[PDB]
RNA sequence: GCUUGAGUCUCGUAGAGGGGGGUAGAAUUCCAGGUGUAGCGGUGAAAUGCGUAGAGAUCUGGAGGAAUACCGGUGGCGAAGGCGGCCCCCUGGACGAAGACUGACGCUCAGGUGCGAAAGCGUGGGGAGCAAACAGGAUUAGAUACCCUGGUAGUCCACGCCGUAAACGAUGUCGACUUGGAGGUUGUGCCCUUGAGGCGUGGCUUCCGGAGCUAACGCGUUAAGUCGACCGCCUGGGGAGUACGGCCGCAAGGUUAAAACUCAAAUGAAUUGACGGGGGCCCGCACAAGCGGUGGAGCAUGUGGUUUAAUUCGAUGCAACG
C-alpha cells in the first residue's frame, strides 16, 4: 500500500503492506466469473465457527 | 544528463516473469533489465534468485547517472518481489518511499477462463 | 523408517592416521580386495609427496577439499519446483561424491597400474583441472543458473 | 346483522424494488507524444503470435466501451425470473406502530391474461475486454478438444419478438394449528433504561434438533409434522418429451402429445466390500541415496515355435519359464 517506512531500513517489514491489497483482492483474479460459484462457499464457514 | 538524486525504482512483480526497471522521478526512463536477459527460462524466471539477477544488470546501467532513492512500485504477485529492494539498497541506494500503483480489477475488463484444468 | 540411521565405526590408516584417506579405500573398494587396495594408497601417496608440499595428508586432505562439491541435486514436488534443487550436503557426503568421481578417473586412463593412473590424477586436483573437478562445474552450473529455490 | 377474517385510511421504518434521465472514479484497451532498449508474451515445457519499422515497461495527454475493487454478509429487496458505484426524477411492494372505518367484500382456479434468466431472431446504434465460430501452434498414435496465441459473431444499448432453464428450498398456492436451541436481519413498548445494555412483543431469515412423519437420507412450528380448501400432475422403463396432427412463433422451435414395437426391469435410499491418475494418515530395498548386475558376447540350463515316426507329459503375469 503508500504505508511506507520511516527511518531508512530493511528491518521495516512491506509484507506487512500485503495487508489491504492481495487478499483476496487479486491472486484469484484471472478466471472468469460465474455468479453461483463465490456466492457457495462461504456457507461452509458458520458450521465451522458454532461447532 | 539526468540527474536529480531520486527516482521510482519500478518493479514489475510479473507472476510469469520479473521485470526491474528504474525510471526518473519524472516517469522518463533510465534503465530496465528482465529474467530473460538473466538467462532463464520457465516459472524459473519467477524466484528470489533470479531477481537479484536483473535488479543488479540494471543497477550497472543506472549508478553512473547517480540515483541513490526509492520510491518501490510493487506490482502484481511475482516472487522475489522485494530480493530487488533489498538489492538495490545493498547497491548505494537508500530507501524512501514505498507507493502502491497496482492494477486493481473492478472488472472493468472481462478476465479471461485461462487453463481449466 | 522408524528412528534416522546411526554411524558406523571404520578403521583409519595404520601407517599415517587419517580416517579420511581410509574411507579412500572404502571407495576403491572392488572385488572387496582391502589386500591389494592397501599398496596402491602408498603408491600414489608418494608421487603426491615429492611432487607437492603441505603434509603428506595434506597431498590428498586439503587438494580434495576444493574440488569437492557443496551443492547436490536432486527434486521433489515440495516447493513448487520441478526442477533440480541445490542441496546444501554434509561435509563428509562432500568427500564421498569427490572421492568416487576421482577414481571413476582413473579407470578413464590406460596410463598403466591403478598406482599411477590415480596418482597423477589426484596431483592434478590441486592444480585443479582432470575430468574429476569438471563435475562439480556441471552440478554448480546448473543450480546457480537455473536457481529454483533452495 | 356481528368483527376477531380480509381490506382501506393514518403516522412512520428500512432496503441492490422498478423504469427513464444524469453522473463519478479505478481498471483494461486504443490512439498521440516523450523516455528508454533487445527482448516481450506464454507454458508443464514450448511453439504460433508480437519486437530494432523501437515493442514490453514507464510517464504525459486524448478517446471510448463495458463493468463497478472494497463495500458485502445463508446481508437486504422482489411473486418468481431476478436485482449491485453514485445521484435525480416518476413510481411499486413489504413491514411496524397507534387507533379508526368498512362489514366475509374471501381462498383457490380448468379456460384466459400478465410477468419470463441466458442463448437466439428482426431493425437501428455501438464496440474496450472476453469469447461460439474460425485460423495457426502445441499435446496425442489420432486431436475438428482440454492447453497456448489470436479473433468474428455475440456479449452492451434502443425497440419488438421467442417464451425455454436440475426456471431449485428439485418442496403448488392460501389459511389453520403443534416441543424447543442458537444465530441473522428489521420495527416497536417497557427497565435505578442508571451497562457497549435488561425484560417483553412482532415482521421477515438462516443453521441445528425433540416428538411425529418417511423406505432412508433427512424434513422438523417457514414441515416432508398435524389439518383443511381448490387446483396441477403421475400411473413401469426404453420407445419418446420424440413422431403425427392441431395451436402459437418471423424462424429456431415452443405448445399439446401419442401409438406400434421392445425389455424384465428400469429406479430411489442406505450397507458392506472393492476401487478412485479422491482426500487425510501410515509402512515395506517401493523409491530416492548408493553399490552390483541382466539385456551386448560366448557357453550351461529350461521353455515357446517349428520340424521330426516321437521331440513323453504337466506347469503359463508376478504366483510357468536351472
Amino acid at each position: 500500500i503508500k504505508v511506507r517506512e520511516n527511518e531508512p531500513f530493511d528491518v521495516a517489514l512491506r509484507r506487512f503492506k500485503r495487508s489491504c491489497e492481495k487478499a483476496g483482492v487479486l491472486a484469484e483474479v484471472r478466471r472468469r466469473e460465474f455468479y453461483e460459484k463465490p456466492t457457495t462457499e462461504r456457507k461452509r464457514a458458520k458450521a465451522s465457527a458454532v461447532k | 544528463r539526468k540527474q536529480v538524486s531520486d527516482g521510482v525504482a519500478h518493479i514489475h512483480a510479473s507472476f510469469n516473469n520479473t521485470i526491474v526497471t528504474i525510471t526518473d522521478r519524472q516517469g522518463n526512463a533510465l534503465g530496465w533489465a528482465t529474467a530473460g536477459g538473466s538467462g532463464f527460462r520457465g516459472s524459473r524466471k519467477s524466484t528470489p534468485f533470479a531477481a537479484q539477477v536483473a535488479a543488479e544488470r540494471c543497477a550497472d546501467a543506472v549508478k553512473e547517472y547517480g540515483i541513490k532513492n526509492l520510491e518501490v512500485m510493487v506490482k502484481g504477485p511475482g516472487p522475489g518481489r522485494e530480493s530487488t529492494i533489498r538489492a538495490l539498497n545493498a547497491a548505494g541506494f537508500r530507501i524512501t518511499n514505498i507507493t502502491d500503483v497496482t492494477p486493481i480489477p473492478h472488472n472493468g475488463c472481462r478476465p479471461p477462463k485461462k487453463r481449466r484444468v | 523408517r522408524r528412528r534416522v540411521i546411526g554411524q558406523r565405526k571404520i578403521l583409519p590408516d595404520p601407517k599415517f592416521g587419517s580416517e579420511l584417506l581410509a574411507k579412500f579405500v572404502n571407495i576403491l573398494m572392488v572385488d572387496g580386495k582391502k589386500s591389494t587396495a592397501e599398496s596402491i594408497v602408498y603408491s600414489a601417496l608418494e608421487t603426491l609427496a615429492q611432487r607437492s608440499g603441505k603434509s603428506e595428508l595434506e597431498a590428498f586432505e586439503v587438494a580434495l577439499e576444493n574440488v569437492r562439491p557443496t551443492v547436490e541435486v536432486k527434486s521433489r514436488r515440495v516447493g513448487g519446483s520441478t526442477y533440480q534443487v541445490p542441496v546444501e550436503v554434509r561435509p563428509v557426503r562432500r568427500n564421498a561424491l569427490a572421492m568416487r568421481w576421482i577414481v571413476e578417473a582413473a579407470r578413464k586412463r590406460g596410463d598403466k597400474s591403478m598406482a599411477l593412473r590415480l596418482a597423477n590424477e589426484l596431483s592434478d586436483a590441486a592444480e585443479n583441472k582432470g575430468t574429476a573437478v569438471k563435475k562439480r562445474e556441471d552440478v554448480h552450473r546448473m543450480a546457480e543458473a537455473n536457481k529454483a529455490f533452495a
